[PDB]
């Protein structure tokens, strides 16, 4: 019995948390914030599970899936106050990363709110030093039989998904993988290890994406032509995510094009990028590991620094600054100076979340408090999730058992259902927010077995008797700490009753006037008759042997009409036995 | 279950382990100490390796003048220096299913078993091993390749000649066996069937058997392998560092329950003391810096010379020596400071603290904003123009017999005011300024090793102590330098095992309790029938689904035990209708006489004996009567 | 007489895990023996048969199976192989070392019938194994050993055994029949389409081949490569890299496919991921398959030619010089419209020599059919020649190459190419600047066809080409003007 509980992120984006419960073990499947309205309502409602009282009695670990801040979000609310002394595994990019991204958006929420209730530095630094941090293809036992499992995905710099063993028992949560591989990022790969549960994204379902060079062939002329006509290229685009790799995009085309712009990046994080991708290049492309030697890719020496001084200045400028939503304040700052202009673009990066400012202009409408929309837009897709096409590839790929769709919206979830149970026909759900999706999952127990047994089964086994019932054999002791299953003949010799041979005997008295050793050679030819590839033969001495059966001509008795002849048989040859009285009682031919 | 042991050498060893079916190839050392039986590879000629004299033997018979030639009293073969592979012939390598590798120090032989064996399994090792390894096997070919040298010696391998040969070249194992360098196909194609594991991945082979890894400490990318079913487990440690180092510590953890502890790999001089050997360093370095000359140190391009240079950089700061500069002279060199920079998570969990903050790990980069550190490629080139005497030099191989340090080695080789300082293991001292000697460059045998020697070997085996202990002979024998004293050695309390080169040893447990896995409705069709107290009893019959090495049990005989009672036969059977049944005793049993189906049964001690005539009904009757007056096994 | 001598030094020590395999070790690392008696001293390998220690029983054979490779015994090394085999089935050492013997002898020479390749078959064919002891290796062993051109129904009901191994060597038995012919059957087609998704690694790399090879040998299915190609495209979008590099090459072993479903490829996905993945394997593997099946294809080859200006920033330099050639092999009745300026900005390297010269040798093979592209085209490979003074003689060639295959194109280019200003006089170029020569041969390459061009010269450019034709024969051609008759 596996049970799901999607508090948030089901038929949402933002807020992305998900319990877990298999065989009374509850495993924390990513935290992160909603990525939207002020309100109380961007933090999980931690009452669900605990109300007044504790979560380190319920919950057991707590898995990160990346650096977003909706798959990273709500962290410092789990440590502090509603409390959690456990331990929170996630990779060693995602715990260099979160502390200062979440201390950005620190930043941002301070310069928005003037609000103390967000919260302080000490207490983030607090849920960081009790991060046990989680490396490639790797194990953690967590405390006797909960293994979690980390695996490459490739959404952002140290992206993962998580896999969870129970005894036998086996979930799958897969955050925002991309199996269209990035520039600087891989490709996802899960061995295919008889998942029970596949938690997937499924951001991007509607469309089916092009290659890669439509995307930035596109991008690239729209940004040619924006700058041929003066105008300023200003991407609404947050922290190092898509950040660096439109970065390389744009030093590679004014790198070969030689075409002079003063574009800038953005303050704050500005050089930590610098320092974090050139520490974590085994998380990074397989490109980059090798093609590292020779100088820095990851220094740009056509990018120069921005300050808010320099937001006035005409001629070509192509800045991006933080965030991806426009619902900072500083992007805000920049796009509401920005507001009243014709000859300018701003642009979105990926997809939106509901109540932002990049949802409201993604709907196509004017008014924004209003700033009446004089600017261009084009929903260029670099945002590294998976089309249908990834969501085929992994999971025909891992072949699970279930599946259950998050971190999208409506209509693609229907969408992608019925594709799924169209083709691989495997039971697709919906889940929503706040219901509790359960799987009855097939139980497992693992007993021995001797050695011996084994031996003789694959010696009758590979001979050519295949395709039907053997009927193997033995017995099953319990002790409570090991469920052993042993042969029959060690069995009697451990447990010590010794082996008990059996002699079942029996009278065939026919009523018949053949002789007696007439009548033991009819019973020798009928039973050879009848019992088709039976080991039938005549011992010398005028008596029978079918398998371990011994028919024996006896002395005649006091009935002259009545002849005797004895069959013995052990219990191993039982049916056998009970078969030949029955063919002996029906009578011989006469 | 089968240890076939292939590397005589105790520290490069290379040992096949037929388990269930695997054939568990560990670890491939290329041995070295053989290239120290030859003559040096200088890039440019000199006078004195070009004019020596040529040794004859006494007997005048063969042309052995032009092969090998002699020095001083010690005599070496003129040739492109050998290397002393495994026994390639004593089982069929292409039957080796997976290679494991635990460190880059035993890697060196993988083109040799993998290009030329048949061998198309897989070989398994950590990415910072396979990089490192990758750098080495680089660096190896490139020395050997520069100055080509055809092998031109081959008199000196027959049996006479060789035992007519002196010392140290009597001293020498297979030299039939010895094979040249490999090239740059194979060292292409030797690192494309490895495969990148993580430490302590748990990773399976072929459906049946497990295999992972763990931290060793000896060297950045070091590993210790378990080779394990769900009821037996043999582990394989080959180096470790529980001193305190830089790379991930040593795990003790999955060492424990374990019956195999095979003990490749330990120190080659247990009498040292590591901390205060690298205070010598420093000392002898700042003595001959401070009179005025150069250093030159014999190194590979990754391992201890990265620990060498933290404290060098540190002694710079307590010495005032800035002005001396730090040259690294490696064809990997810019790559191989790359690889220590990069390869950080690998590190200590204080040094993964470390990486936290936003600050490089290993403190050379700290050296090269500073411009002290200067690496280049070669020579050739960038090193002509800005050499400055005196200096610090880490020079290419430490054998002494092909690289840069050939160069260095002589040229600088004349005055006693320079001196040459030898750091690193498993190449001797005394042999490898044998062909240099007569000389006057001041040596100071400074060896840094990081192995744990045997007094935490006895602690390792007293605390996850094994069922057997599997090491070389110069573990258990007295080692032949300080062979007087008994106390550094092996020192365990179950018979500890001894294996030499090329021998055969089985280990001796035997595989007897195995496993396999059950669908649920045939666990729900099976009934308890507890008879003796604690001891629980149940019927089971299925079919078995084979399929990848892990079996299954899948729907479509138990005997009788249990003497029955002739009294309650008798009165159960009065009980059931039948009637007029008469009991007769007999010496040790009871004759029972049923008149209806004219029965007779007699019981003795564990046995009965039941006799009727010609019925069916009455029969089964009686078949479920006694047996249900028993119990089933 | 020494193999007499080492038996009896082998018999008179006689140490268990000591003098045995000490001596074997010795004497085949040692030297071969090269005679006949090494027979006798397999009649020697007969006299330790019957011992213990099986370990060097298993040496002992395999030294004998190395003698029989040296081909110096003959149809008593192979009865007394199959004596052994009958009577000394002891364990799987043993197995491996009698079945490595048959395996050294069926091939040792003869290779032919009367119970050399018939008799050895059938006793491996009926001493299976109970578990991997002979399973693996005896397949390989019936493999090797082909009956008769009619036997595959033991393979055939092999493909679904237990090992994974001994499903490879099933496999690789399969490859030995087909490459003897052999005229297989129609049910591997089935049997091997249910064999992709065995779950496991190293069976799929080659299930994919054994695709490949009953696909092409006849389609005939329902239509049979189509689907077969599906799969292995679909096989290409597999996890692993190996079997990535063995479905591209062994698709690009296949040279008959449907044509409509060949441009499905790209479009609705097999080359579209093909190709970003991995290192210069599966690239390789996947361009290669594209020179063919746009040499086979006379269409399609608009689609490959823009698949390939895409991966110019691959950053390895084999993967560039391979795709310099890929592209450059599939330069027939291709024009570049708007896909040149990258291929021609791809020149600006360091040193990049044999680049370059690949580079010069694309150029001169290309077809272009616009004007821009000639002058953008000149413009850049002058660029080339001011920034390294070094191959001047291979841009003569390429120039001389491009001027010979299209002459149409730079009859506007010649009014504004060089000085030839209407009412100014127009000077006498350098002679000696090897740039201005280049221009030339370009020039006088492409005045052999059109007769409008002559006219088009002034002085200095007939003596010019009286000084090229005089010195740099090979370089320019000989024209009809009347200054040089
Ligand atoms: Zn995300
Ligand atoms: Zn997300």
């Amino acid at each position: 019995e596996i049970r799901v509980t999607p508090l948030g992120a089901g038929q949402d984006v933002g807020r992305s948390c998900i319990l877990v419960s298999i065989a009374g073990k509850n495993v924390m499947l990513d935290c992160g914030m909603h990525m939207g309205f002020n309100d109380d309502r961007r933090f999980p409602d931690f009452s669900y599970i605990t109300q007044n009282g504790r979560l380190t009695d319920f919950l057991d670990c707590v898995i990160i899936s990346h650096f977003h801040l909706d798959h990273c979000g709500a962290l410092p609310y789990f440590s502090e106050m509603v409390g959690y002394d456990g331990p929170i595994y996630m990779t060693h990019p995602t715990q260099a990363i979160c502390p200062i991204l979440l201390e950005d958006y620190r930043k941002i929420a301070v310069d928005k709110k003037g609000e103390a209730n967000f919260f302080t530095s000490q207490m983030i630094k607090d849920c960081m030093k009790k991060v046990v941090a989680v490396h490639l293809h790797q194990t953690v036992q967590v405390d006797d039989e909960l293994e979690i499992k980390a695996y490459y995905a490739g959404h952002v710099l140290g992206a993962a998904m998580f896999q969870i063993k129970v005894g036998s028992e086996s979930v799958v949560y897969t955050g925002d993988y991309n199996m269209t591989p990035d520039r600087h990022l891989g490709a996802a790969w899960i061995d295919k290890c008889r998942p029970n549960l596949l938690i997937t994204e499924s951001t991007y379902a509607t469309t089916i994406r092009d290659s890669k060079r439509c995307r930035e062939r596109d991008f690239l002329k729209k940004v040619h032509e924006t700058v041929e006509r003066g105008g300023k290229v200003l991407i609404p685009v947050f922290a190092l995510g898509r950040a660096q790799e439109l970065c390389i995009l744009l030093e590679t085309f004014w790198e070969r094009m030689n075409l002079k712009v003063p574009i800038y990046f953005s303050t704050g994080l500005t050089e930590k990028a610098n320092h974090y991708y050139k520490l974590f290049i085994p998380w990074t492309n397989q490109k980059i590991r090798k093609t590292f030697v020779q100088r820095n890719m990851f220094e740009f020496k056509h990018i120069k620094a921005f300050d808010r001084a320099f937001a006035d200045n005409p001629g070509p400028m192509v800045v991006f600054a933080t965030p991806g939503m426009l619902h900072a304040g500083q992007s805000l700052q920049i796009f509401r100076k920005w507001a009243g202009n014709e000859k300018n673009m701003v642009i979105m990066p990926g997809y939106c979340v509901q109540g932002t400012v990049g949802h409201k202009i993604l709907s196509g409408q004017r008014k924004l408090e209003v700033l009446e929309v004089k600017m261009q837009v084009e929903y260029m897709s670099f945002s590294a999730h998976a089309d249908a096409k990834g969501i085929m590839q992994l999971v025909g790929q891992a072949e699970p058992e279930s599946v259950l769709l998050v971190h999208g919206e409506a209509k693609k979830m229907e969408f992608l259902k019925q594709k799924i149970e169209q083709e691989l026909r495997v039971n697709c759900y919906m889940p929503a927010n706040g219901e509790t999706v359960t799987l009855p999952t097939s139980p497992s127990i693992p007993v021995g077995i001797s050695l011996g047994l084994l031996k003789r089964e694959m010696a009758q086994g590979l001979l050519p008797e295949a395709k039907k019932p053997r009927l193997l054999h033995g017995t099953l002791i319990m002790k409570d700490s090991n469920f052993r299953l042993v042969s029959s003949e060690q069995a009697l010799k451990e447990l010590g009753l010794a082996e008990h041979q059996l002699r079942f005997t029996c009278r065939v008295h026919l009523h018949d006037t053949r002789k007696e050793q007439e009548t033991a050679l009819r019973v020798y030819s009928h039973l050879k008759s009848v019992l088709k590839d039976h080991c039938v033969q005549h011992l010398p001495d005028g008596s029978v042997t079918v398998e371990s059966v011994l028919l024996q001509a006896a002395a005649p008795s006091e009935d002259p009409g009545t002849k005797v002849l004895l069959v013995s048989w052990t219990y191993q040859d039982e049916e056998l036995g009970s078969f030949l009285t029955s063919l002996l009682k029906k009578g011989l031919p006469q | 279950m089968k240890l076939y042991c292939l590397s005589g050498h105790p520290t490069l060893p290379c040992n096949v382990l037929k388990f269930k079916s695997t054939t568990i190839m560990l670890d491939c050392g290329l041995d070295m100490t053989s290239t120290l039986n030859f003559l040096p590879l200088p890039l440019v000629q000199s006078p004195r390796l070009s004019n020596l004299p040529g040794w004859s033997l006494k007997d005048g018979n063969a042309f052995l003048d032009k092969e090998l030639k002699e020095c001083s009293g010690h005599v070496f073969v003129d040739s492109v220096p050998e290397f002393c592979l495994p026994e390639t012939e004593l089982i069929d390598l292409s039957t080796v299913d997976v290679i494991l590798i635990s460190n880059y120090h035993c890697m060196m032989a993988l083109p040799y078993i993998t290009e030329h064996t048949g061998f198309t399994g897989t070989v398994y090792a950590t990415e910072p091993t396979v990089q490192i390894g990758r750098l080495l096997m680089e660096e190896l070919v490139n020395f050997i390749e520069r100055v080509p040298k055809a092998q031109s010696a081959s008199l000196w391998k027959n049996k006479d000649i060789q035992r007519l040969l002196p010392s140290p070249l009597k001293d020498a194992v297979e030299v039939s066996t010895w094979r040249r360098c490999y090239t740059m196909q194979e060292v292409n194609s030797a690192l494309s069937k490895i495969q990148l594991v993580g430490y302590s991945q748990k990773i399976e082979l072929f459906g049946a058997v497990q295999v992972t890894p763990l931290s060793s400490g000896y060297a950045l990318g070091s590993s210790n392998w378990i080779i394990q079913s769900h009821y037996e487990k043999v582990s394989y440690v080959s180096g470790s560092s529980l001193l305190t180092t830089h790379p991930q510590p040593m795990d003790q953890a999955s060492l424990k329950n374990s019956d195999v502890l095979v003990l490749t790999g330990l120190t080659q001089i247990p009498t040292a003391n590591p901390d205060g050997m690298v205070g010598e360093f420093c000392s002898n370095l700042a003595l001959t810096v401070r009179n005025g000359g150069n250093v030159l140190v014999p190194c590979y391009p990754s391992g201890v010379i990265y620990d060498l240079l933290e404290c060098l950089y540190q002694y710079i700061d307590s010495a005032g020596l800035s002005s001396v500069p730090l040259y690294f002279i490696s064809p990997v060199a810019n790559s191989s400071l790359e690889f220590s920079q990069i390869f950080a998570e690998w590190l200590c969990h204080n040094k993964q603290s470390k990486v936290y903050l936003p600050e490089p790990p290993f403190p050379h980069a700290e050296l090269i904003q500073t411009n002290k550190l200067k690496h280049y490629p070669s020579i050739h080139g960038d090193f002509s123009n800005d050499f400055r005497q005196p200096c610090v030099v880490f020079t290419g191989h430490p054998s002494l017999r092909f690289g840069d340090v050939v160069h260095f080695m002589e040229l600088w080789g004349k005055s006693s005011l320079n001196t040459v300082i030898f750091t690193e293991p498993d190449f001797s001292y005394l042999e490898a300024l044998a062909p240099y000697q007569p000389l006057a460059m001041k040596c100071i045998y400074c060896p840094i090793d990081t192995r744990l020697n045997f007094i935490q070997v006895s602690k390792l085996l007293k605390e996850v102590q094994p069922l057997h202990v599997v090491c070389p002979e110069q573990y258990t024998q007295p080692p032949p330098a300080q062979s007087h004293r008994m106390d550094l050695m092996i020192d365990c309390q179950p018979p500890a095992m001894s294996y030499r080169r090329a021998e055969v040893l089985a280990l001796p447990f035997k595989r007897r309790y195995e496993k396999i896995e059950i669908m649920p409705e045939l666990a729900d069709s099976l009934v308890p029938m507890e008879i003796k107290p604690g001891i629980s009893l149940a019927t089971v019959s299925a079919v078995l689904h084979t399929k990848d090495n892990k079996h299954l049990l899948q729907p479509p005989k138990p005997l009788l035990s249990g003497s029955i009672p002739v009294e309650q036969f008798v009165q159960t059977l009065e009980k059931h209708g039948f009637s007029d049944i008469k009991v007769e005793d007999t010496a040790k049993g009871h004759i029972v006489l049923l008149q209806e189906a004219e029965t007779l049964i007699q019981i003795e001690e564990d046995s009965t004996h039941i006799i009727c005539d010609n019925d069916e009904m009455l029969r089964v009757r009686l078949r479920d009567l006694v047996l249900k007056f028993l119990q089933k096994f | 007489p020494s193999k007499s001598a080492a038996l009896h030094i082998d018999l008179c020590k006689a140490t268990s895990p000591a003098d045995a395999l000490q001596y074997l070790l010795q004497f085949a690392r040692k030297p071969v023996e090269a005679e006949s008696v090494e027979g006798v001293v397999r009649i020697l390998l007969e006299h330790y048969y019957k011992e213990n220690d099986p370990s060097v029983r298993l040496k002992i054979a395999s030294l004998l199976g190395l003698l029989s490779k040296t081909a110096g015994f003959s149809p008593d090394c192979i009865m007394d192989d199959a004596i052994n085999i009958l009577q000394n089935e002891k364990s799987h050492q043993v197995l491996a070392q009698l079945l490595d013997t048959l395996l050294a002898i069926g091939t040792k020479l003869p290779e032919n019938q009367a119970i050399q390749m018939r008799l050895v078959d059938v006793a491996c064919k009926h001493l299976t194994d109970t578990s991997h002891g002979v399973r693996n290796k005896c397949l390989q062993l019936l493999g090797n050993l082909g009956s008769l051109e009619k036997v595959q129904k033991i393979i055939g009901d092999y493909f679904s055994d237990q090992d994974p191994r001994v499903r490879t060597a099933a496999i690789k038995a399969m490859l030995q029949l087909h490459e003897r012919g052999l005229k297989l059957h129609q049910t591997i087609y089935n049997q091997a389409c249910k064999l992709l998704s065995d779950d496991y690694e190293q069976v799929r790399s080659a299930a994919v081949q054994l695709i490949w090879v009953v696909s092409q040998l006849y389609p005939e299915s329902i239509r049979l490569v189509d689907d077969a190609f599906g799969k292995i495209c679909h096989m290409v979008s597999d996890g692993s890299w190996v079997v990535r590099v063995q479905a591209a090459k062994l698709l690009g072993s296949m040279e008959q496919v449907s044509s409509h479903f060949l441009e499905q490829t790209l479009d609705k996905g097999a080359f579209v991921h093909g190709l970003e993945d991995e290192m210069y394997e599966v690239r390789i593997a996947a361009v290669e398959a594209l020179c063919m099946l746009a040499q086979s294809s006379p269409s399609f080859a608009e689609k490959c030619l823009d698949f390939l200006v895409d991966m110019f920033n691959d950053e390895i330099e084999e993967v560039r010089l391979q795709s310099i050639h890929t592209m450059r092999k599939i330069s027939n009745n291709i024009t570049l419209r708007e896909d040149q300026l990258d291929t021609v900005l791809a020149v600006l390297e360091d040193s990049s020599r044999d680049i370059r010269e690949a580079l010069h040798e694309l150029l001169c093979c290309t077809n272009v059919s616009t004007k821009e592209g000639i002058h953008l085209a000149l413009v850049e490979l002058l660029k080339n020649l001011t920034k390294y003074p070094t191959d001047r003689d291979s841009i003569w060639k390429c120039l001389k190459f491009l001027g010979s295959r299209h002459p149409t194109l730079v009859l506007p280019l010649v009014p504004e190419l060089l000085s030839t200003h209407p009412f100014f006089d127009t000077a006498e170029p350098d002679m000696d600047d090897p740039a201005y020569i280049a221009v030339l041969v370009l020039i006088f390459n492409a005045a052999k066809t059109c007769p409008t061009m002559p006219a088009l010269f002034s002085d200095h450019t007939f003596r010019h080409y009286a000084y090229l034709r005089d010195s740099l024969s090979h370089l320019v051609p000989a024209l009809r003007l009347p200054g040089r008759k």
